[PDB]
Parts: structure tokens; sequence; C-alpha cells
């Protein structure tokens, strides 16, 4: 039972896997810019 | 005092863009006492003596 | 109903004479049974009685006294009771009775 | 009587906080970020208060976010499906063992 | 201040009010109702309202803007499954049928005298019979 | 292709008749499971920054999930909102624009909609809980007989990715789905289970109704969702017990709840052999009623190897016997073989459970060791839903 009871605590301990969100990598970042980009441009509305 | 920056408003940009100012009202009498009159009742109220038979089934309710 | 899945099967046959008298005796546990009224004969004369059959009966018992404005249930009462619920559809027709010797 | 008015007078107040959306929980995803979706809408990557453990943010819960800054903020009880729920016995029967014969 | 304080409490009861659906309920002063616009929302209750009325699928009211229980609505079942109303009463007196004294008897003692005199049903230990069965040639 | 994500299965302690050795095998495994949470934690503990934390406020919070349909422009694209409208969003630079690819799903600003992030390994829940984590304790040791049963099923799950050189040094394709059949409780599942506890390769386990859903394309979608993830997960196994829900002989149905039934196997169908030839992923399905599917389903090319599961043989019941009763406290006065020379239909799932009620009549009595009289009455006391239906004396 104490070995059921440590695999289970220690598999919550660690269960949380990181997942990256696809980011770039930081030599191709232009934050600066991106923040323009950001602010100035708008999201459009895709018509018809 | 008077508030706290509400979560409503934070987020489109509190203490970043625009700030709030604490909000105070001017009133004084000669104001207040002719605003009183909305719900105020007159003389002839207070001396109604409401319905005797309804009166007599809320008693007995 | 593989094992593994159901692993007792549990039977419930219909009541014998010993559990038909008990059956009559729980279910008139609140009723204002007479003296002289043997719960047994009434449980003799239920041949195979389902088991709900024998609450039918104790309740048509004390319907029996119900519509004469009683409170106490006689002998009678129940056998007259055991006739009326405990009820059998014949066939009603020798022809098809006697298709098998 | 301070008492009694001082315990209106918080309720007033946190009567006037916006309801919280509830949402599933497909995964987590960081250590202070947690995908949710919410019923109406899709999928939302939100953030977690700090005062919730993100251990206990399992797959399939159903966890509150907030009204408009959607931060992940109560884990609530689990989902079940309102007909699912009904099945389950909270009033006994009133049939004892003694009650059956034979 | 005490009088204030109910009064305003009342006034969060106004009538801008939208209906939910009592899904569950989480602990003491608060819901999980969802709101009949199409989502489920985490709400806070009144101490007002009484959590008995409060079953899993009451249709309560809920406050405009910030959405939280502010009142529990009666049940609507008057004619879900055509459940006989004041106005659909067939109209048939016991004196306008004809004979069927003993059938009548029979019926009325399972289906009306149980619901009237249950009195006499518990004086013998008795259950009073629940189902009837009229059968006989068609008309 | 992620890797084969395996199942986590503690190492097995075989002693069984709880000796002193079996406790040192325990806590052995329990120090060492003692030392891994001391590693974790105290990394946790003495474990005591600007350049991601300036990507977290450009994102901010929350973060939508989107379904990305045109790359207008390298700085531009068109995404879906989750609700099914259109949207002419900017492409921010921490987003890497070659994972950015139709169809996939994209992170969305809140405020001002933009591609903030991609979202890979958004496999549905209904799926991601399809996979075996923990794996089922039920060795091949645990089963007894089905020689030529397990032989068939270990050649094309477990050899074929241990040993791969025997089939392509011969020019091979090792066989690729199999279906497992026979009468009720005979070991289908129990050997599902087997494989689930020796193969190294993710076991995705499906009871053949999950992927059968209410909405209109939910159903076959869910399908594949689940070969799409068989495939990115290495080498896989799909295990479709009770197929007869789903794989059922097509018919011209009047109903439009059964014409989608029919419509999701025929995904399966596809999934199984279609124009795009499928991965290294076996399936394995189990049904009691062969005579009920499909032909295409069963199909060879589909389903090579119809790996069929009799009724236990005298030898074989034996063999489960001692399977089964290992672990019990036998008189010496128990001969089993009075129960196996018996010419009942015995199954496996009925020697387990004359098994128990062998035990439970043991406690009837206030006895921890079963004795010879026990399993003659709990054979009786078992061996009922089949009472006896034969022909009577006609034949000599
Ligand atoms: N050869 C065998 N050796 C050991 N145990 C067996 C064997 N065959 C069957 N059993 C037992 O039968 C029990 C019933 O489960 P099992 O997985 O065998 O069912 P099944 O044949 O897949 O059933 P179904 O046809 O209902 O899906 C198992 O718990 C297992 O212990
Ligand atoms: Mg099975």
């Amino acid at each position: 039972d104490d070995i059921q009871q440590l695999l289970k605590k220690i598999n919550e301990l660690t269960g949380i896997k990181e997942s990256d969100t696809g980011l770039a990598p930081p030599a191709l970042w232009d934050l600066a810019a991106d923040k323009q980009t950001l602010q100035s441009e708008q999201p459009l509305q895709v018509a018809r | 005092h008077l508030n706290k920056p509400s979560i409503q408003a934070l987020i489109h940009g509190l203490n970043r863009h625009y700030y709030s100012i604490t909000i105070n009202y001017r009133k004084n009498e000669l104001e207040q006492k002719m605003l009183l009159n909305l719900h105020k009742k007159s003389w002839m109220e207070g001396l109604t003596l409401q319905d005797y038979s309804e009166h007599c089934k809320h008693n007995e309710s | 109903l593989r094992p593994g899945r159901i692993d007792r099967k549990i039977e419930f046959p219909p009541p014998n004479e010993e559990a038909r008298l008990d059956i009559l005796k729980i279910h008139s546990r609140k009723m204002n049974l007479t003296r002289g009224i043997n719960l047994r004969k009434i449980a003799e004369l239920m041949p195979g009685a389902s088991g709900a059959e024998v609450k039918g009966v104790c309740t048509e018992a004390g319907m029996y006294a119900l519509r004469e404005r009683r409170v106490h249930v006689t002998q009678e009462d129940f056998e007259m009771a055991v006739a009326k619920v405990m009820q059998k559809d014949s066939e009603k027709n020798m022809s098809i009775k006697k298709l098998w010797k | 009587l301070n008492a009694k008015v001082r315990l209106l007078r918080e309720e007033l107040q946190l009567l006037q906080e916006q309801g919280s959306y509830v949402g599933e929980v497909v995964r987590a995803m960081d250590k202070k970020k947690v995908l949710v979706k919410v019923h109406p809408e899709g999928k939302f990557v939100v953030d977690v208060d700090k005062n919730i453990d993100i251990n206990d943010v399992t797959p399939n819960c159903r966890v509150a976010l907030r009204n408009d800054s959607y931060t992940l903020h109560k884990i609530l009880p689990n989902k079940v499906d309102p007909l699912v729920s009904l099945m389950m016995v909270e009033k006994v029967p009133d049939s004892t063992y003694e009650m059956i014969g034979g | 201040e005490f009088l204030h304080a109910q009064e305003e409490v009342k006034r969060i009861q106004s009538i801008p009010l939208v209906i939910g659906q009592f899904l569950e309920a989480v602990d003491q002063n608060t819901a999980i109702v969802g709101s009949t616009t199409g989502s489920n929302y985490y709400v806070r209750i009144l101490s007002t309202i009484d959590r008995e009325l409060l079953k899993p699928n009451a249709s309560v009211a809920l406050h405009k803007h910030s959405n939280a229980l502010v009142d529990v609505l009666p049940p609507e079942a008057d004619s879900s499954i055509m459940m006989l109303t004041s106005d659909q009463k067939p109209d048939v007196m016991y004196a306008d049928i004809g004979g069927m004294d003993i059938q009548k008897q029979e019926v009325r003692e399972a289906v009306e005298l149980p619901l009237t005199h249950f009195e006499l049903y518990k004086q013998i230990g008795i259950d009073p019979p629940r189902g009837v069965l009229m059968y006989g040639p068609p008309g | 292709t992620k890797g084969p994500d395996a199942a986590s299965k503690l190492p097995l302690v075989t002693p069984h008749t709880q000796c002193r050795l079996k406790l040192l095998k325990l806590e052995r495994i329990k120090d060492y499971l003692l030392m891994e949470e001391e590693f974790i934690r105290n990394q946790e503990q003495m474990k005591p920054e600007e350049e991601r934390s300036k990507v977290d406020d450009l994102r901010g919070t929350p973060m939508s999930v989107g379904t990305l349909e045109e790359i207008i422009d390298d700085n531009h694209a068109i995404v879906s909102t989750s609700v099914g409208s259109e949207h002419y969003v900017s492409i921010l630079s921490f987003v890497d624009k070659d994972l950015l690819e139709p169809g996939c799903s994209v992170l969305l600003n809140h405020k001002v909609h933009a591609v903030i992030g991609v979202l890979m390994d958004d496999t549905d829940p209904l799926v991601t809980v399809m996979k075996v984590e923990k794996a089922p304790q039920e060795t091949y040791a645990d089963i007894g007989g089905l020689d030529n049963q397990i032989q068939e099923i270990k050649e094309s799950v477990e050899l074929p990715l241990t040993h791969p050189e025997y089939y392509e040094e011969m020019g091979i394709k090792p066989p690729k789905g199999v279906i497992l059949y026979g009468p009720p409780g005979t070991g289908k599942t129990l050997l599902a289970k087997a494989v689930a506890n020796q193969t190294s390769a993710t076991f995705l386990r499906v009871v053949g109704s999950e992927l059968i859903q209410k909405y209109l394309g939910d159903g076959p979608k869910l399908v594949r969702e689940l070969f799409r993830v068989a495939e990115e997960h290495a080498p896989s196994i799909v295990f479709i017990d009770e197929i007869d829900a789903i794989g059922t002989k097509r018919y011209d149905s009047n109903s439009g709840g059964e014409r989608e039934i029919q419509r999701t196997m025929l995904e399966l169908l596809n999934q199984l052999d279609g124009f795009d030839s499928r991965g290294d992923v076996k399936v394995i399905m189990a049904t009691n009623r062969i005579e009920t599917l499909d032909p295409a389903l069963i199909r060879p090319g589909r389903i090579d190897r119809k790996i069929e599961f009799p009724l236990p043989d005298e030898k074989t019941k034996k063999r489960i016997f001692q399977i089964h009763t290992s672990r019990m406290t036998l008189a010496d006065d128990v001969t089993l073989d009075d129960l196996i020379m018996a010419k009942d239909d015995l199954s496996g799932a009925d020697i387990k459970a004359i098994c128990t009620e062998a035990g439970l009549m043991a406690l009837r009595e206030r006895r921890m060791k079963v004795t010879n009289e026990d399993f003659k009455k709990s054979k009786e006391n078992v061996l009922y839903k089949k009472q006896e239906g034969t022909p009577e004396g006609l034949y000599l």
C-alpha cells in the first residue's frame, strides 16, 4: 500500500510535462517591432 | 479610499494609459430638500386607516 | 451471464408453505388479526402464490373489512380473499383442452 | 447586531462580483498555464491563481475562470451528466431484511 | 443601517432577471447554475434564499449583470404530459353513469377513497391498493 | 514521432508465498521509489527570465485557440475563431513560421486577435484517455494454455518490434491486425491485458463504443484522431474490444442513426486499408461473434490473423485451474482432476468463478483451507446460465 501511495504521489509530483507552444528561436525575434505590429495593425474580419 | 481599481476596468488599461480619479458629489441643502420630494407622502398619509376588511384578513393570516 | 461478470446467479423460486406462512406474518404484523385465525391454513390455500400475491391476499382481507367499516379481520375474511387474489384463468374450452390426451 | 450588519454588507459587496465561467480542463500546459474549454466558446489557455496548486488540476476537471481575466481560481466538483446524476440514491428505501420472509 | 442593508438586499432582486437551471451545489452561498443565455456560470447565492428549494433541476432566477443566484422560481410542470387542468374536467358525474355499482365501488375504493380517508386505511394495517385494471367487452 | 509512450509498470516481485524475500524485493522497490521522490522534491527545494517574460506580456491572458486556414503573407494569416468565424490576423515574430501549417491549432491574442503560438498535441480528451498509462498486471504467465493462440498474437505485435530483422530479411510485412474471437470468457481480453503488460509500444484501448458519437461529424473524426495519435506515437497497438458494437454487417438502413454507424465503420476500414498506407500501428480487435462482422472489416489486408479462442480443453482447463489456484491454500485431498474431466463446457471465466466460489464455501464452514467437497459444491452453485440444453436420446 505504501508503494501504491508513493507511486500516486510521485506521478502527481511530475505528471504535468511541458507542452511548448511553438515559439521561434530567439535569434529570429523582433519583440520591439512585434509590439508595434500588435498595437498598430488591427484584426480584420474576413467577409465576402 | 472610496474605490479599489476594478477588475472590469483594469484589463482594459488602468494606471497604464489612463488612471481613475476619485469621485465626489457636491450635494448641499436647498438641493437635497427639493430632491426628498420624490417619495415624501403628504399630510393625508399617516392618517389613513388602511382598509379594515383586508386589515382583518392580513391579521388573521 | 458469463462468470467474471455475474459470479452468483441467485434464483428466487415461489415460496413454499413454511415460507408463504412467513410472508403472511410479515405483511399482517400491523393488521388487527382476531383470535382463531390460523395463518398457516390460509398459506395452505395458496399453492405457489408468487410472494406478492400473499401481500395482495392480506390487502384484500383488509379491504373486505374496510367495506364493512371494521378494524379486525376474521378467518373467513382471508379465505374469501384468497379466492379473489389467487384467481385463475382456465382454458374454457374442452376441445382445446382435449387436444392432448 | 454589528456582526449581522457586517455580514449583510459583505454579502452585498460579494454579490456584485460577476459570475465566473465554468470549463472543462483538457490538460495542463506549463506551471502557470492550463488549457480549458469554456462551454459556449472554444479552448482557452488561461492563467492560474496563486491560491491554486496546479498539481490538483487534472484533465477533465471543471475549474472556474474569472469573468473577465479568465483566471483559474477554483477546482470545483467534477462534472457528471444531469441524467446520470439522479441515478444515485440520496434517500435510502424503508425496506429492511426483517420484511423479507422465506 | 440594518434595515437599510435589508432594503438593498431586497433591491438586488429587482426585475431585470435571467433564469437558469440549478445544475449542482458546490458549498454554502455559491452555485454552478447555467443561464438560459447558453453558458454555465459559477455563481453566488443569496442568504435570504432557502437552500431546500435548490433541487438540482430548479429554474432559479439570476441577476442580469452580476449573474448571481438571487431568486428560485417555482417549478413549471403544469401540463408537461397533459395533466388534467381545471378547464379540462371530463364533466361526467358518478350518477350520470348507469349501474356499475360494484365496479364503481371497487374503483372508488382504490383511487378516490385512499386519498380522502387514509386514516381508515391505516387503522387496519393495509396499504391501499395502488393499481386497478378495468377489463371487459368493448363499450 | 514523439516515440512509444509505453505504460509505466513497476518491477514485479515473484515470490507469492508471502515469504521474507517477497518483503525484501518490495522493500527494495520502496527504497528506490523513496529515493526518486527525495531526488525530485530536493531538486525543487534546492533549486532557487528576461527574454520569455516580454513574450508572455505580449501574448497576455487568456490565450484563445483557433484553427489556421490560410497563410496570406509571411507576417499575415487567416484563422478561424473557435465559434466558426474568420479573422485576418497578424503573425508575430516569436511565432515559428515553420510549424505554422494550415489546419493546425494556433494560439490567438484575446484582445487583438493575432497568431501568438502553435498548439501541438491538441488531441481530443476523448482520445488522450484512450492511451494506457498504467499497464495491466497480467503477464503472459497468468494465462494457462493458449500457447498456439499466444504465439499468433506474439508474432504480430511483439516479435516485429523485438526482432524486425527476421521479417525484413525474409521479405515479409509483419502481420498488422488480428481479431480475437470465440465463446464468452475464453481469454481474449485477458490476452489483450497480457500483451499490454509486455509490449514496449503505446497501447491505445477502445471498446468500439467510445468511438461512436451523437454528433454527425464526431464519429469518424474520433477514429481518425485515434489513428493519427497511434501513428504519431511511433510503434503503437490499438485494441478495439467488442468490435461488434460498430463493425457489424452493412445493410441499407432506413434510419439515420444507423447510417452513421456504418459511416464510422467505413472510416475504420479506411484507416486500416485505404489509399494511404498505415504506419507502424498494429490493431487488435476482439468480438464474441465473428459471423456478424462485415466481410470487409475482417478481410485479409485489414485483419491478417483470425485467432480463434475455443473453449478450453482438458489440459488447458487443468493449467487454467493451477493458474487460478496458485494463490489458494489447497488441502492435500484436493485432486482437481475430478472437476476437469467433466464434459461440461467450462470456460476459463468458469474456472475462476469456481475457484472464487470454492474459496467462499470454505468461509461458509469457517476454513481458509479449501477441501475437495468445496470445489464439488462450487461447481454446481456456479454452473448456471447454461442449464442443460441438448438433444434427447435420439442418437446412439
Ligand atoms: N487461458 C486462461 N488462463 C487463465 N485465465 C483465463 C483463461 N481464459 C480465461 N481466463 C479467465 O477468464 C476471465 C474472464 O475475462 P476474459 O478477459 O477472459 O474475458 P473474455 O473472454 O474477453 O470475455 P467476453 O467474451 O465477455 O468479452 C479472466 O479474468 C481470466 O482470469
Ligand atoms: Mg472481453
